[PDB]
């Protein structure tokens, strides 16, 4: 990590709803099935 | 006007149904609370006065988990809570308990709901049973609810969907026996079997969408696409429109020989989609590939008899006919000496919609490729010799026994199974 | 909405059942007083498969507790989930087996199965759906095994039916802990054969084997071993309770283990089962799940795989998993054991796969084998049997309560044709 | 209640007092063929000298001949009210002797 | 993707295998906790040929650590990275082999291979894909010799085409440490020629040598001689970890090395090693690490070069380095030394580049060499097992566990044919 001569969270406005139904979320479930899927590949 | 009865039997019918229904919902734009913010949706849908929208559906299963699945998702407010019928006993993977005792008053009361379904149909198409070959709900009141309907309905084109076992992976033990005794029983009721297999559905995902765990929710995905791909000339206008009495007329030489292999193209991630031209004499090819295949069935053994193409999207006529000619003149793909032609392409000016969640990208291009040849003939091979190698034994036979079968019924099945094996060789051969 | 009755006999089995309630109500997030404390639907959603509602909220098992002495049972009472159970599914004698499958069966259980019966009729009459009944008990013991095997037959005799599964501990083979072990064991199989559907063989010596070596325990109480025989007995049932993506009942087990009817004793295990230093030191993934599952360490049967060949094999499996990752495992152990696998059956496995995995663990999977190698286990009960019965040592006890020797020779027949079947199966050659 | 190994076979006809006549083989142990005929006790059965067919004999006084490949009721005769008890081919001949009480 | 498993056996052997896996930890980035420390993405990238991923982040060794007596591993757990190996893969038994080869290899070392094989096929069934395994033990020592040449002939039954290599100390010429050294190192090097594909021979006191003469230290215990070897163990597989400008697997650095199969023992070197004065001062070019790596006193061998001639030579460089520059300085090194060269191969040198140097030095280079030369440290050998076997001393220890007198014969002679081959490929004429 170079040095550097604020929160993500913070940033774009994320509401508390979305932070706690992250992963709750029917998109992001579909997305962890896919990256289960394709084992080892999903950084691919 | 071009109504068409879906009904989903077992396990697999109900799953495959899942992603049939929610694929429908996306293209129509039907949301699942079961109304859409003209009549293209009359062959799966049927508009009540609120304007809410109701499947022309039945999910037949013997097990309640299924069903209350479906009735506890999000397509609760869609389906008729009536449509869904549960049962209380498993079929335990058993014909026998499927076919005589169990599926007795389930398949009264689902002839008595798709009595009442096609009475509010003023044509009607056509039925599309999805069903597992190789468990004891799909097969057996599977094979009970086709004779019922073939003897009451009569003439109506039924299209099964059936899933066989693959030839070496398999998930049950007397798979071969119930898969044989609705083989025999199908053989004379369906009008056009359509095979499908879960290790070439695996082999599909695995190598042209990357996924190293594919699962039955891909597995449904892609057969809902093929579906919808084959359905799509009765929803959507399009040059070269095929119907679902044309599969029979151009598929279908012989009344025995009607069982049918099925390949989509093209199957690719988003993240490979956009890098190839996917254009249509590849995405022909590609359908053409025996890897596309969804049956562990090598075309090159065999010969193809029929072959019916349903292009999806933006498909030119030149195009179609360029690639149709091409395959003509390659020689690994091999036709029968008494089919000149062997070919019915139909063109549809939708392209096939994506599902949200779903693996498959946003493609302008799609071909549903499905085949009578007689390669078909070897997954029964298999079958001939995986039940005979049990049944030398009489195993799991006391099972069937049981619940009201004979030897009789396992020796009849067996014999009309190598009565297809040699019709497929006859055919094959000049 | 199909539902299961419990029956728990003799100690052993009133200790394992109370155990297993206790296993299944932490599942289903039920506290010892009745209330659910889940905060989950799916909970919920097939509680009566185990469980009624009582006039509040309160959910009771649908057990039955059997035995002759009520020391056992008060300590059940006692216990963590003593008070779950209706007071009335209590039924017990006065005078407790002294180890003597005659007693249990014919002298002093021939008075207490009418109440036994009377509490069955009564809780599988209030069924909607009746799976069948599942008795958990100790074969080498009085009150358990006899009467165990009693009420088997009466019910076998009541609803033909409904399926029938039996939890029994068979004497272990090198520490013994009665004398009439094998006794008890020769008489309660002949039971066994005749009436149980479907029958778990449990070797408390085998669950040692494994607390030590995989769980890596110094002292192992009798309450692991429990614990252990509760998992598996949790995981048989979970597709009923649960919904799963390739789900498999009690039936569908039997249909696809049975191949011939008296060839349906099976062996057990559960996965994963990891030492607690380790647990960090695993990785869950479906090919570790089978790797521990097809290990003969993990078998909770004294007999090994390895001798016998494997008739059948069911896996049922839980967890968020791939189907095609499940089959390819269990069709490549199939292809890599070709050897300890029958010929004249093309797919000796039936998977099955469950959405909802068991609290704490990720994943989890729990294994039926029915294999020929149970042949040696019973081969050793009649090497036992035979060598007390040719000097006819402690048989006065079971004469004196009524009991002919030709029942003797007649149980340990039909025992010595179970183990010539199975070596007939093992050593069958296709065509 | 009664057994009768096939003629120069490993096929053993056993009677039984389930009204059933049961053909099995000795060899695989399996029931290749099963007779429900009968609707009494099946007290004796019989071969034809060369197995062409089986006579069971039953308690009412029913006799019936069954045909070995064609499994099916050749011939079902009755006696008088009393048990049949057991039966006999004629050596290579058509007639069949039965015993009664 | 191509896995290496990773065995220990015996003191020596349990003790260079964790300085390797310290130091292969260290390049990789990973901390004694096994979570990935090291900033710098191809040190992920290659990471499982030595390691798999646990439920968190951790990494673990794919390495089995073998002996007879406990306190070694007991050592080894207490070491810096003694718990990132899995507790599982440590079998030890309870009593050691008195540097007894026979015990380790007959009587004792019998009942713990099962539980060894067992391992090691755990290990390998997880493999992707399994380039070989690598056994880093001692020659000389009761345990280690005979388990790991036991080992060695099951894994080369059970997996034939993987590749074997060791790492095997053979004892020193001069100062041996135990009596029996000669008996146990003639009845190894007969396994090791028959079963290991490729060997590297290490000596104790030409470490010694190397580390008062290049290193120039003073009092430098175990741990540096454990450190060195550990270098070179690393660095004969950078390539398969690191992306290389010419990369060259096991298989391939084994297929340019061993002209016929029995002729595969190696001399194994290591560069740039210099003193702590003159660091600042040695220039870091590749004519200076061919100086270094062809020199006699480089060698871990305590053979010398000079004596014998060159048969075959890798060179495994790690750097980025000119391939016109290497290539040339080992043309003419050849061309220089072609009295040191096989007449009857054109090339006697297999270059092989990798783009990642080893941490700290900017640039390093490994040197794996079959020369003729062993054949004087094999001849050492037998005369001092010749002289011991004359008289038959220390015989009776080996002959009590159940070995004939006749393997000790042939073992000798086996190993004297392999210094006639040695011996016939020094003096062969080319036509
Ligand atoms: N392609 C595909 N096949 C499936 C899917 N789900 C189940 N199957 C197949 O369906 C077969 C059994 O289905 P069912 O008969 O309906 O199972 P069930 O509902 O419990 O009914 P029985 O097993 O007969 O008691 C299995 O052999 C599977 O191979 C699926 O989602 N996709
Ligand atoms: N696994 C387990 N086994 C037990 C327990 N208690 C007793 N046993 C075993 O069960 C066997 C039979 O005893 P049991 O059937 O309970 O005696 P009974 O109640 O008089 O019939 C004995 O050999 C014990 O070793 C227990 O809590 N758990
Ligand atoms: N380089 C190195 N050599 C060692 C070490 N420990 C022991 N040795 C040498 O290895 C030889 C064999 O010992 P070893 O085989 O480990 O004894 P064993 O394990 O009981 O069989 C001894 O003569 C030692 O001189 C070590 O840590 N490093």
């Amino acid at each position: 990590q170079p040095q550097q001569p604020v929160p993500l969270a913070q940033s774009l406005g994320l509401t508390q709803d979305e932070v706690a139904g992250a992963l709750s979320h029917p998109m992001v479930h579909e997305l962890a099935r896919s990256l289960y899927g394709k084992a080892s590949g999903a950084t691919s | 006007m071009r109504e068409v009865i879906s009904i989903h039997i077992g396990q697999a019918g109900i799953q495959v149904g899942n992603a049939c229904w929610e694929l429908y919902c996306l293209e129509h734009g039907i949301q699942p609370d079961g109304q859409m913010p003209d009549d293209a949706f009359n062959t799966f849908f049927s508009e009540t006065g609120a304007g809410k929208h109701v499947p022309r559906c039945i999910f037949l299963d013997l097990e309640p988990t299924v069903v209350d699945e479906v009735r506890t998702g999000t397509y609760r407010q869609l389906f008729h809570p009536e449509q869904l019928i549960s049962g209380k006993e498993d079929a335990a993977n058993n014909f026998a308990r499927g076919h005589y005792t169990i599926g007795k008053e389930i398949v009264d009361l689902a002839l008595d709901r798709i009595r009442k379904l096609a009475d509010n149909c003023t044509g009607l198409q056509g039925f599309l049973v999805f069903n597992a070959v190789g468990g004891g709900t799909g097969s057996g009141l599977g094979s009970l609810l086709l004779e019922r309907l073939s003897v009451d309905y009569g003439k109506k084109s039924k299209l099964g969907f059936t899933v066989y076992p693959s030839p070496q992976v398999s998930t049950a033990v007397v798979e071969p026996y119930n898969s044989v005794l609705s083989t025999h029983s199908l053989l004379e009721h369906t009008d056009v079997a359509v095979m499908l297999d879960n290790e070439a559905i695996y082999d599909i995902c695995r190598r042209s969408l990357d996924i190293e765990r594919p699962t039955y929710t891909n597995l449904n995905r892609l057969i809902a696409q093929v579906i919808s791909s084959l359905t799509a000339s009765l929803r959507f206008d399009g040059a070269l429109n095929v119907d679902i009495t044309e599969f029979q007329t151009n598929l279908v030489p012989y009344p025995r020989i009607h069982f049918m292999l099925s390949s989509y193209a093209p199957i690719i991630s988003a993240e490979k989609a956009y890098h190839e031209q996917l254009s249509v004499a590849e995405i022909t090819n590609a359908a053409f590939e025996p890897a596309s295949m969804m049956v562990k069935c090598d075309p090159r053994h065999g010969k193809y008899m029929a072959c019916c193409l349903m292009y999806r999207g933006d498909v030119v006529p030149k195009d179609v006919n360029a690639s149709v000619a091409t395959i003509k003149t390659k020689r690994t793909i091999q036709f029968v000496d008494w089919c000149p032609t062997g070919f019915k392409c139909g063109i549809n000016y939708q392209p096939p919609t994506v599902v949200p969640g779903g693996d498959l990208a946003k493609v302008q291009r799609a071909v549903c490729m499905i085949s009578n040849s007689t390669a078909i003939g070897e997954i029964f091979s298999r079958l001939d010799h995986k039940f005979d190698l049990m049944y030398a034994k009489r195993a799991f036979v006391h099972w069937y026994v049981g619940e009201g079968m004979e030897e009789g019924e396992f020796s009849e099945a067996r014999e009309d199974l190598a009565a297809l094996e040699k019709d497929f060789e006859e055919v094959g051969a000049e | 909405m199909r539902e299961i009755v419990h029956i728990q006999g003799g100690q052993c089995g009133n200790q394992i059942g109370a155990k297993f309630w206790e296993v299944v109500s932490d599942e289903h997030g039920i506290d010892p007083t009745g209330t659910y404390h889940g905060d989950s639907d799916l909970q919920l959603e097939r509680i009566n498969v185990y469980f009624n509602e009582a006039t509040g909220g309160r959910y009771v098992p649908r057990a039955i507790l059997m035995d002759l002495e009520p020391g056992t049972m008060d300590s059940v009472r006692s216990g963590p989930y003593g008070q779950i159970f209706r007071p009335d599914n209590f039924v017990f004698g006065q005078t407790g087996a002294g180890n003597n499958w005659a007693k249990g069966h014919y002298t002093e259980g021939a008075e207490l199965i009418d109440s036994v019966l009377d509490v069955v009729r009564k809780e599988a009459e209030s069924c909607d759906c009746l799976q069948g009944f599942q008795v958990c008990h100790s074969l080498g013991g009085g009150t358990g095994s006899g009467m165990g095997t009693l009420l088997i037959s009466k019910i076998r005799e009541e609803y033909p039916d409904r399926m029938m599964l039996t939890f029994s501990v068979v004497p272990s083979p090198k520490v013994s802990d009665t004398v009439v072990e094998p006794y008890n064991a020769t008489l309660s199989v002949h039971q066994l054969v005749e009436n149980a559907d479907e029958c778990m063989v449990l070797d408390n010596e085998a669950l040692y084997d494994i607390c030590f070596r995989t769980l890596k325990l110094t002292t192992p109480t009798f309450g692991d071993l429990n614990h252990l025989i509760s998992a598996v007995m949790s995981g048989i049932t979970c597709c009923l309770r649960f919904p799963g993506q390739l789900n498999a009942d009690l039936r569908k087990l039997a249909v696809n283990l049975i191949p011939f009817p008296r060839l349906h004793f099976f062996m057990v295990g559960f996965t994963p089962l990891t030492s607690r230093g380790s647990q960090q030191y695993r990785a869950l993934t479906v090919p570790e799940l089978t790797q521990q599952m097809w290990d003969a360490k993990n078998m909770m049967c004294a007999a090994d795989p390895r001798h016998g060949r494997y008739l059948t094999a069911s896996a049922l499996f839980r967890g968020r998993m791939s189907t095609k990752e499940v089959d390819e495992q269990m069709l490549n152990v199939q292809n890599k054991n070709s050897s300890y696998f029958v010929e004249w059956i093309p797919n000796n496995v039936k998977s099955s796969v469950c959405d909802i995995p068991p609290k704490g663990l990720k994943m989890s999977a729990t294994f039926i084998g029915n294999s020929t190698a149970i042949q040696e286990m019973f081969k050793r009960v009649s090497e036992q049997f035979t060598a007390m019965f040719r000097r006819k040592a402690f048989l006065h006890w079971y004469t004196g309560e009524g009991m002919d020797e030709m029942e003797f020779t007649e149980a340990e027949s039909n025992m010595n044709d179970l183990v010539s079947e199975y070596q007939q199966y093992q050593d069958a050659s296709a065509e | 209640n009664d057994l009768a190994w096939q003629p120069f076979s490993s096929s053993l006809a056993t009677a039984s007092s389930d009204k059933t006549v049961s053909v099995w083989d000795a060899r695989a142990g399996l029931c290749t063929q099963t007779y429900y005929g009968h609707q009494n006790s099946c007290n004796g059965v019989s071969f034809n000298i060369l197995g062409t067919q089986l006579a069971s004999t039953d308690a009412d006084g029913v006799v019936k001949l069954w045909d070995t490949r064609m499994t099916a009721e050749v011939a079902t005769i009755n006696t008088g009210k009393h048990p049949a008890n057991k039966s006999c081919f004629d050596r290579s001949g058509q007639v069949l002797a039965v015993a009664c009480d």
